[PDB]
């Protein structure tokens, strides 16, 4: 039936916590494998880890009685056109609503290789994904102390 | 305002979370319930023409969860011509509708024009759009890329 | 900033480094936005309903469930960020803020709309003889999303 | 000592990171016909001049004359049903009446 | 059809 | 101590030595347009560099 | 990365006499008299599973010194299999240098 | 026996 073609897993209301990439180049002698370039979508990445959007779940209260106290505090039965054809009605409330709320993230992506020598002007990037430039990024500040390893 | 003629029908100026349109309908191109169905969405700034809002000066837009795209210049404030399309459709009379049944289907094309406190809707002329213009249904709703 | 884009930071050498990045980061994603396709979806409702013709009486019941018409859209949700449900309504608002448009113009019923999503267990208040519903009501309770169709759509 | 070189950083060593992502665009299409997010494969090269395919064959090449190991941090997501089958917390044991009469 | 029955509000 | 022979390598053949050729083309598809306006095939300029992934 | 979260169910059986009338049904609760079988009270706090994303470090482990360009990951579950309710799982590792020959 | 007694909804 789809207990095989697919699978049954919870209510995401972040709705794909998705990861995003990032990377300031003009620093991190680039990890190994990526080329270097000036593709803003290219860019070699210096860390990842996921978006700062994760869930927050409540108590809808008394869950049904939550709607009838929203089927007529409304005003209008604008979504729940039909309050009778038991199938159209504005379906149940769940016992526990959950909401798509960000946190900031403070993250440490691990120790890079910097070349030896920083353009006053770094230029600092994070990548989506599908990479690209995620403009629900609000203030993000990078930080890096440098530190001795090896010798020639 | 009370001072110089000003009526409570054209503050201007109305910050306010809703969907205004979202009890719309093609065809009436109005507001079926005669409600702007009272429902939390979104903090939203409603205005009137001429009348605007900046923030500059400010950081209560981020509250607002409004925010520039380019956030580093100042070309940021928003004036009733900048929320294109997104005008109030402006709410369609409830009443008009219902005591017309006289022997006839016409009746309620008539969107409410004011209030019961008679306070005005500046509805406008085409009787089907008033000169209410939200942040969010602009975005949200109407222009795509302009 | 431009003047000092110039100047070097010096790290030096003879033995070469790294640093260890530690980053700080927040952001305001409303949970349906558009960029992150929690705004559109595809899905095929009833347009159209008639039969071929001849409008009534011995079918007058049965010319209704003659000819059906099907189309697929991809329709879209207002920016946002809502609860569990909220979202849910939005798009079976949505699907509906279709038909309106095109159902009615068309003959075809809100009893056949087609494409409900919706939380519930029909088949709870179920009983084995009677192989229905004894309430006589879907039993109003929430137990996790789910689609309802109709044929075709 | 001749030596020709430019920008290209020489591929360089002391430590890197390696980026083990799953959902990277061209890896899906060519190998996640076979399953989910249990288990799949990458490609950890990231030059996009490159099929995975193609990628898998050369090597990463961490040296020597001296091993070392790497410090895997990682981040997983997961949507559990509470009352899952998969995990048991479905089915379950008991015994009722299922007779009565004399 | 102007679907939503009106009056049915508590 | 940590003293090092370290070396993360891997295809990307070494930026090799020993010697190599420069192609030095003119009607190359970017150069054209970002460098010439200026003039003909009399003098022109070209970006020796063959990587794509540059302007 | 499923825990369990806790909550206050509302006045306990005052929730559950808005939920006798909000559901319709006495489907769960087929007997509202016999003492014995009614749909057990609410308890005072309720409780749900729910999973949060898990950051979490291993330690630094020993690899091989070629590595194909395609790695390939499996998170196994106790009783070693694939797990399903798996989401996105992006493992990082940054290699690093020990011992010597 | 339906198993469910009717009317018993508040």
């Amino acid at each position: 039936g789809i207990r095989s073609w697919t699978l049954l897993t919870t209510s995401d209301v972040t709705c794909g916590a998705e990861q995003v990439y990032w990377s300031l180049p003009d620093m991190m002698q680039d990890p190994v494998t990526f080329r270097s370039t000036r593709q803003v979508n290219n860019y070699p990445v210096v860390g990842a880890e996921l978006m700062p959007v994760f869930s927050k779940s409540f108590y809808n209260e008394q869950a049904v009685y939550s709607q009838q106290l929203r089927q007529a505090t409304s005003l209008t039965h604008v979504f729940n056109r039909f309050p009778e054809n038991q199938i159209l009605i504005r379906p149940p409330a769940p016992t526990i609503t959950t909401v798509s709320e960000n946190v900031p993230a403070l993250t440490d992506h691990g120790t890079l290789p910097l070349r030896s020598s920083i353009r006053g002007v770094q230029r600092v990037t994070v990548t989506d994904a599908r990479r690209r430039t995620c403009p629900y990024v609000y203030k993000a500040l990078g930080i890096v102390a440098p530190r001795v390893l090896s010798s020639r | 305002g009370r001072q110089n003629g000003v009526l409570e029908s054209d503050i201007g100026v109305k910050f306010d979370t809703r969907n205004f349109r979202l009890g719309w309908d093609p065809e009436t191109k109005l507001i079926m319930p005669g409600v702007y169905t009272y429902e939390a969405f979104h903090p939203d700034i409603v205005l009137l023409p001429g009348c605007g809002v900046d923030f500059t000066e400010s950081r209560l837009s981020n509250l607002l969860g409004i925010r520039k795209r380019h956030p580093f210049q100042e070309g940021f404030k928003i004036m009733y011509e900048d929320l294109e399309g997104g005008n109030i459709p402006a709410l369609l009379d409830v009443t008009a509708y219902e005591e017309s049944k006289k022997d006839k289907k016409e009746l309620k094309i008539q969107p409410l024009e004011k209030d019961s406190k008679s306070r005005s809707y500046n509805v406008l002329e085409d009787k089907i759009n008033t000169a209410y213009r939200s942040w969010y249904l602009s975005y949200n709703y109407g222009n795509p890329e302009k | 900033p431009t003047e000092a884009s110039t100047q070097t930071i010096n790290f030096d050498e003879r033995s070469r480094w790294g640093g260890q990045l530690k980053t700080i980061m927040h952001t305001n994603m409303p949970n349906v936005n558009e960029y992150m396709f929690s705004n559109k979806f595809k899905a095929r409702v009833m347009v159209s309903r008639k039969a071929p013709e001849g409008v009534t009486v011995n079918d007058t019941y049965d010319h209704k469930e003659d000819i059906l018409k099907y189309e697929w859209f991809e329709f879209i949700l207002p920016e946002g960020n809502f609860s569990a449900t909220m979202t849910i309504d939005l798009m079976n608002n949505a699907i509906i803020d279709n038909y309106l448009e095109i159902g009615r113009q068309n003959g075809v019923l809100e009893s056949d709309i087609g494409v409900k999503f919706d939380t519930r267990n029909f088949r709870l208040g179920w009983d084995p003889e009677t192989k229905l519903i004894m309430p006589g009501v879907y039993t109003y309770e929430a137990f996790h999303p789910d689609i309802v169709l109709l044929p075709g759509c | 000592r001749n030596s020709i070189r430019y920008s290209e950083l020489s591929p360089l060593y002391d430590t890197t990171k390696l980026y083990l992502v799953d959902n990277k665009s061209a890896d899906i299409a060519s190998l996640n016909y076979q399953n989910d997010h249990s288990n799949f494969l990458t490609t950890v090269v990231q030059n996009n001049d490159f099929t995975p395919t193609e990628a898998s064959t050369q090597t990463i090449n961490f040296d020597e004359r001296s091993r070392w190991g790497g410090q895997l941090k990682t981040i997983m997501h997961t949507n559990m049903p509470n009352v899952n089958e998969y995990m048991f917390s479905n089915k379950f044991k008991a015994r009722v009446m299922v007779s009565r009469k004399a | 059809n102007p679907v939503y029955p009106y009056d049915t509000e508590c | 101590p940590t003293e090092g022979r370290n070396s993360i390598r891997y295809s990307e053949l070494s930026p090799l030595y020993d010697t190599t050729k420069l192609y030095l083309v003119d009607n190359k598809s970017a150069d054209i347009a970002s460098l010439n306006y200026q003039n003909d095939h009399s003098n022109f300029l070209t970006t020796v560099v063959q990587n794509n992934d540059f302007t």
